[PDB]
DNA sequence: TGGAGTACTACCACTGTGTAAGACAGGCCAGATC
DNA sequence: GATCTGGCCTGTCTTACACAGTGGTAGTACTCCA
DNA sequence: CCAGTCTGTAGCACTGTGTAAGACAGGCCAGATC
DNA sequence: GATCTGGCCTGTCTTACACAGTGCTACAGACTGG
């Protein structure tokens, strides 16, 4: 029994086998046992051209704004025809990308099998559910710095690279009555690199706003011009319509500041969504309304620039409330579920350090007492919870610290039992309200913690500003204001927190490194093209399906 | 003529290939910080100083009546002769921001108060342009003229982005020479006018202009249409025959064939040109001199200081003029490793 | 279905990791399976009949200083160094086989082809089964920059030709001559050490056991169950496949550009200026022992340089016996380098200008690269590889270069020189000269003589008293060694050096990674990549 | 009692951990070096010059009537004191060849001629041994004794490779201690006689022994049999009666747990035992001082010169005495890339 | 009995463009005795 | 103060040391089918 | 219905690689001062 | 009027960790025959 060509394309890409490698084992297994078990190279390459962008014909009505209606374009150079005149800004930055719309229709037609499956399950009459489709899209843009390609004799900036990736979150139906939504397809794990398709790759640092904007501008214009109109796709034998909504979440707070204009980083304006300062985050730690939006930030930047009230410098910065740079991409600034603990972890570490030691009787401590309290606390954790000390709170250490075991263990040193029960109740409310943001969907998994979260965080903040008022006078770490002021509003506005984290690209960093390692053409201008082609071939639902793993 | 290797003691990561250098009331200011204005400086207009051969950079502050300028990269600079009302001023319009677009907004910058303790306060008033406004562009040039006897300004040249019809995200960054029309700006109000002549057969870019006695000479910069560098110096004489701004132009014989040239004023109407780029691969190396009067432009090839190998061999370079005969040039200090201070600075002086 | 051995071949002949092969096997089984590949745990024992330490054997008489347990495998290269800090530290990490077990595994692997040679020769297979003869070519080359380089050293050998002398009355019958000793597909590793290449101390203190069992195996004979019979074997060791520097370092000559150039003849440098053809090949291992003894004990009360000259540059007791012959590949590289220098010199002028400066030679090299890229489409390189040499040796390179020479006499002269060189080059490069091209070897003496006299006459500006050593070797020893040692080039260190990229790639896709284990598994793979069994199952009838 | 960080300007690649430092007629000669004798100096021995904390290594040259020495690695050294009729000698025996092999040869080294211009000629004689010769060993100790009234040499200790039958190619670079036999060697004739010790029930190695007026003191060292470091010092007494050189011994009660030490002579019979290793990982940092009396050993601990962090963190260290209360110790250095002078040097003095 | 479609094996672009040791020639210089 | 010479310097010369392996492209054997 | 037995998958030792939290420091303004 | 040091703010090194893969090993489960 022969083997399908697509199966073999998947079994090549999914195990990083090189062309020469595959061909060698191919001729081997063919001449070995009397059969054409695998398919040869060129037929696999021809049969793969179905999955890359630029193969399926589509349409857009109304037509897109300032976007070519060609559908046969493939891997374009992100320069976008940068005039190469030396006198002008240099044009050496390497970058390759897809034409956003083409890649999007390719990924949609890939998911077409599952959307038809969902239409079979939902029993919606296929000749009727034609136009009312709607797709949610996440897009994460992190700069994977300092890659080492292992063959460097002359510096060709082969270290940093920004990887603009997108992922289809969920596709629903809209026809035809009220029926505002039926989730025909909800991707099951939207955080892993198996489903995080690259769109644009650039050999630059995430620092210089100049090159980053210069090469992302086309992608921003596509994101904008693709918000209104409808995409016409020949899917399942029917000319069907699709409307989009682009929830852009997976940015690091650094990049969110860089693209919302907020002065970075440890400014007087901590939260990206509310306008409150540090002192206004310390006075009231619960009641806040998420206000910052792309359009309002644009208007604020106009206010700052023109200064229509001729107010002084610092007063103008306070009246604009953090907006000093013109934003250039509408971003949905959700809480980052990646850390989501590390700030809380180091805050509980400082609280234990200052609770075993006496800070609310002796107000001003010196270096020696602080370091001694840290030493004895770490020795206590080694004694009872069996945790060695570290310099930085990583993930697993935080996970093993903010547990009732370590807390009731560390309770034995603080003399006043009042403070003992106080901090125990603190950690109790904390670890009760914790899985609200970490887990996938609190609307299905743990609706009780969500329904209680308002009053829970209220009691938490009251306990803090009652028994720890000595420390939250006017300064509060950012993540605490995040977890206390916006969690219910966030999970209500979207439907989850952890299901929009940047985890995708944080994982796919290893994929980029590996594809640069064993599949690169080393020409430094084709290399990106090969990395992109292989990375996309990886993350096509069809090919992972042929990796049944049964 | 002498060169000297300077060193950026601190603030090395705030110099980008394009930038402007302004002078007014003594000290020299650097304009066009890369990135966006950090918390270090509220504005981004730095004050640069050569102290014992080291580049010291301090922050400038603004008054309340002033508006705040985005950090243009390659604006169109124009020094304004000291007279009523605020002597002197500086016209900046409009360059490109840290993001890929153009301001199309003229700004009048000046000094307001001093010191007290060796401090300088600046003001940046927007001057709206009603018209017939000059389209958004970068690398063009603006200059002041006095026509019998009212003071106006002439703007010309500069590339731009393709008009928003064929502007397509596959060539979303391909630029085009703006149509060759001379634009006349009055400062109060900004009633701007557009004019043309058959002598302006084509639009240029990065052509250093020099005005005197309401007569302006445009050097030869560079054109992307024909990919050639017209060495034809362009003379134009205008006057405000009230209320009509009559203009005439003429193709003179010879102008220098160098692009993106630094201009340092030494005398009353005398400018040394350290030169940016002669050939589209081989940069200009010499240092020339331009005088000008009613006789016309007079060119003279001064002695170019012996360029050090590091500056002479590296691909590109740029810079500005610290005024009074001195100027600053900079070369990409690319190699192993990046400090990340990636630009070696050289001061170059005349006589 | 697929035979397990074939699947192991496919695994190690394409550099696939257990994770990769396992995913591939799971996938291809879940679709249309009908199990096609075999899983990991069956290959991880289906190779035990290919690595060392599976096939029983013995010797008669037993080997000296060598335990007779035949089941040993990967052994630590330190050979039991007392780790006591107070002594020289037991620092360097290494691994190896036991030379005897490696040889018996190699032979019992070649079993199929030795039986094929038996049958094809129409010789009886049951009798005449006690006097086989094996020729084993060793090779040992360093290797830098295996990322500070860390400069690991590798030791390999190759069964060159197994012949039979039975039952006598004759000299022998070449049962099987290896067809391709050049390529690494038959160059098997026997010892890997993370030792720098030049430090005598650790190099000797790890190679000692190998050289010991080598010296011990030269006497007795081997017994192997092959072709159903308990047959016997004798070995002869050709220590050829070293480069020049290492041969010197393990020979007792003062490397490398000394006053005593020839590894084989004792002619000094200056004497290698006038005379360039007539020389005698005398340097032998035992003679070097005797000469070093004459140096050390100094029985004639002579002064320093006088005594040095009585022994002809022998001031170090050598230990690893080395047959007196030159490498083939490095001869090419040396020759290529010297012609490149001469070209760089003749683009400018030397016989007209006595002492040109450094910038002049820099510019002459630059313009030579210009002329060799504008035509012949050749790019510059830092160090000259074999390919760049082969290209710099052909005619059209000369027809392009000589264009710049003003003096047409010099043009025709170096053209005729390269003509002579191309007429005499396939003598030592060949696999078997007396069979591939007997006419060049027949005409090599007179050709070398004419070439040497052309050099001495039209280039005496340069060859006053300085001669590169490969020039001397190729102009005075080629005919003698080809007449004596059967052939040359068929004994190139190439098989090691070009094979070394394996140990390069085998550090990426098959690491562990820890030097305690890294050498172990690298050796395992690098061996398993060679056995003719697996190359047969790889080619599978074209 | 202090140290000083020296630097090896050049020739910083010709030292290996175990090496010898012979002190005769002033200047010190370094003996034993990494690799065979290169052609910078064919005789392997280097004169050592200590100037301005700087380490110079000058070439030496032997006589014509002398023999040439392989650079033994960790041999035994016996300073044959000035006596009739050829002062002043050094006895080296038998050491480790740079080619990884032992040598049972006995080299008698001395000085022959000088200068004329500060050049120092040496001579080296192979001394044939008659016996009952001691087999080839390394790490042993040789000393000189003058008993009633003739001079002899006492050889004892040191390891050796396995006997030539049990030495298996897999146990090749293993090593066990030589049999516990003392060897009395006459410089002429070389009738080396072996003798047993009914009390020294075990051999050892790296024991820094001493001799005083035909009475020998084997200080404790390392025994690989039981991995023990027996601090019990060994006294013994020799009487060269005619013609049987009778020997007796005694187990001293307390000594020092020292291994691979440097012995710098201070007084006529006063020595500083400088340092080595007291454990399998711990190095003896504290110095020691031994006066040799006809009553016996007089031991006291001096002030240990403060150890820099560099010398203290190091796994290992070694050295040799420059004489006159001075010595030279070394540390295997680290860093990226190769220095390649991978050994830092500390000069050390007493008083 | 022939056609072209298949598959294989052979090409090409491309990283960077210098090193690290050692022998010997010879210049010459400390420095020390003469 | 004169010599002069052994020892350091500097330069030049010789032997190695890396630079494969990876995708795309196209001739081109060569052969499955009617 | 059950146990061998075979297959798949998880766990272990390991150090090379990127990463970002934290140490710090120095540089400039505020504050106190000359 | 003109100068200087603590606070702190932020730009920089740096280094503890986890994370990557890999071969081996060990256990756990699933198939197949009596
Ligand atoms: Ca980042
Ligand atoms: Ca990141
Ligand atoms: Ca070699
Ligand atoms: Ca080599
Ligand atoms: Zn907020
Ligand atoms: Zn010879």
């Amino acid at each position: 029994f022969g083997l399908h060509p697509a199966v073999c394309l998947a079994i090549r890409v999914n195990t990083f086998l090189s062309c020469s490698q595959y061909h060698k084992m191919y001729r081997t297994v063919k001449a070995t046992s009397g059969r054409q078990i695998f398919q040869p190279l060129h037929t696999l390459r021809n049969a793969e051209k179905e999955l890359l962008p630029g193969f399926h014909q589509f349409e857009w009505q109304p037509a897109l704004k300032n976007v070519s209606t060609s559908w046969d374009v493939g891997i374009i150079d992100g320069l976008s025809g940068w005039t190469v005149s030396v006198d002008d800004v240099p044009a050496d930055t390497i970058s390759r990308r897809f034409r956003y719309d083409v890649a999007l229709v390719s990924a949609l037609k890939d998911l077409e099998e599952d959307i038809m499956e969902g239409l079979r399950e939902r029993a919606l009459d296929d000749s009727m559910c034609t136009s009312g489709f709607t797709v949610v899209v996440k897009e994460s843009c992190d700069g994977m710095g300092d890659v080492s390609e292992k063959h460097g004799s002359g510096p060709a900036v082969p270290e940093k690279a920004v990887r603009f990736s997108f992922t289809i979150m969920s596709i629903s139906i809209r026809l035809e009555g009220e029926d505002d939504g039926i989730t025909i397809f909800q991707e099951q794990k939207p955080n892993s690199e198996l489903s995080c398709r690259p769109l644009c790759l650039m050999f630059v640092d995430e620092s210089d706003h100049e090159t980053l904007t210069a090469i992302l501008g086309p992608v921003v214009a596509e994101r904008k011009a693709m918000m209104e109109s409808r995409l016409i796709i020949s899917v399942g034998g029917l000319l069907r319509s699709f409307r989009f909504f682009f929830r852009g979440t997976g940015y690091d707070e650094k990049m969110v500041r860089e693209m919302e204009g907020l002065e970075a980083s440890g400014s007087t304006y901590i939260c990206t969504l509310c306008d409150s300062t540090r002192a206004e985050a310390s006075q009231n730690m619960v009641l806040h309304s998420i206000t910052r939006s792309h359009d309002e930030n644009l208007e604020r930047y106009e206010i700052w620039r023109k200064n229509p009230f001729s107010e002084s410098a610092d007063e103008l910065r306070d009246r604009v409330k953090g907006v000093s740079a013109k934003p250039f991409m509408e971003t949905q600034p959700t809480l980052d579920a990646l850390h989501c603990d590390i700030g809380n972890a180091t805050e509980f570490y400082k609280i234990f350090q200052d609770e075993i030691g006496e800070v609310y009787q002796k107000p001003n401590p010196s270096r020696e007492e602080r370091r001694r309290w840290r030493s004895t606390l770490d020795k206590q954790l080694r004694k009872k919870m069996k945790l060695k000390p570290v310099m930085r709170m990583n993930g697993n250490y935080a996970r093993r610290l903010m547990t009732r075991e370590a807390v009731e263990a560390v309770c034995e040193l603080v003399p006043s039992e009042e403070r003992r029960e106080a901090l125990l109740k603190l950690m109790d409310l904390y670890l009760q309200m914790k899985p609200v943001w970490r887990s996938t969907c609190p609307s299905r998994d743990c609706p009780d913690q969500l329904c209680q979260y308002s009053y829970n965080s209220q009691q938490f903040a009251d306990l803090l500003s009652s028994m720890f008022k000595y420390r939250y006078d006017g300064k509060i770490t950012n993540y605490l204001h995040k977890t206390l002021a916006h969690v219910p509003e966030i999970v209500e506005r979207d439907g989850s927190i952890g299901a929009w984290a940047s985890e995708g690209n944080e994982s796919g960093n290893k994929l980029f490194r590996r594809f640069r390692k064993m599949n690169a053409r080393q020409s430094k201008t084709f290399e990106l093209e090969d990395i992109l082609k292989h990375h996309w071939l990886y993350t096509s639902k069809y090919l992972q399906k042929f990796m049944e793993a049964h | 003529m002498s060169l000297q290797p300077l060193t950026a003691v601190n603030c090395g990561s705030l110099v980008q290939p394009g930038f402007s250098l302004l002078d007014l009331e003594g000290d020299v200011y650097l304009f066009g910080q890369k990135g966006w204005p950090k918390r270090s400086c509220p504005t981004g207009i730095f004050g640069v100083r050569i102290k014992k051969g080291e580049l010291k950079l301090r922050a400038i502050s603004f008054s309340n009546n002033s508006s705040y300028l985005p950090p243009l990269r390659c604006p169109a600079i124009a020094h304004f002769e000291a007279q009523d009302g605020k002597p002197e001023c500086y016209l900046i319009h409009g360059g490109r921001t840290p993001n890929n677009e153009l301001s199309s907004s003229l700004y009048m910058l000046s000094v307001d108060s001093r010191g007290c303790n060796r401090k300088v306060t600046l003001r940046c008033e927007e001057k709206e342009l009603v018209g017939d406004v000059p389209s958004a562009r970068y690398g063009h040039t603006l200059s002041v003229i006095n026509s019998r006897g009212k003071t106006a300004c002439v703007l010309f040249g500069g590339r731009s982005y393709m008009p928003p019809t064929e502007r397509t995200t596959q060539n979303w960054n391909s630029v085009v020479d703006c149509p060759p029309q001379v634009y006349l700006i009055d400062l109060e109000f900004g009633c701007c006018t557009a004019h043309t002549l058959p002598e302006l057969t084509d639009g240029q870019s990065f052509h250093v202009a020099l005005a005197r006695q309401d007569c302006v000479y445009f050097l030869g910069g560079h054109i992307l249409s024909s990919d050639c560098r017209p060495s034809r110096l362009i003379r134009l004489h205008v006057e405000l025959l009230l209320g009509s701004p009559v203009l005439t132009c003429t193709i003179l014989h010879e102008g220098l064939t160098i692009t993106s040239a630094i201009a340092s004023p030494i005398g009353y109407h005398e400018y040394i040109i350290f030169g940016g780029y002669q050939s589209e691969t081989q940069k200009r190396m010499e240092c020339t001199y331009v005088g000008l009067d009613d006789v016309g432009v007079h060119m003279e090839s001064r002695e170019p200081p012996q360029w050090t190998s590091e500056i002479s061999h590296s691909r590109t370079w740029f810079g500005g003029s610290l005024g009074k005969g001195t100027a600053l040039v900079a070369i990409p200090s690319e190699g192993n490793p990046t400090p990340p201070e990636a630009y070696h600075f050289y001061q170059v002086s005349f006589q």
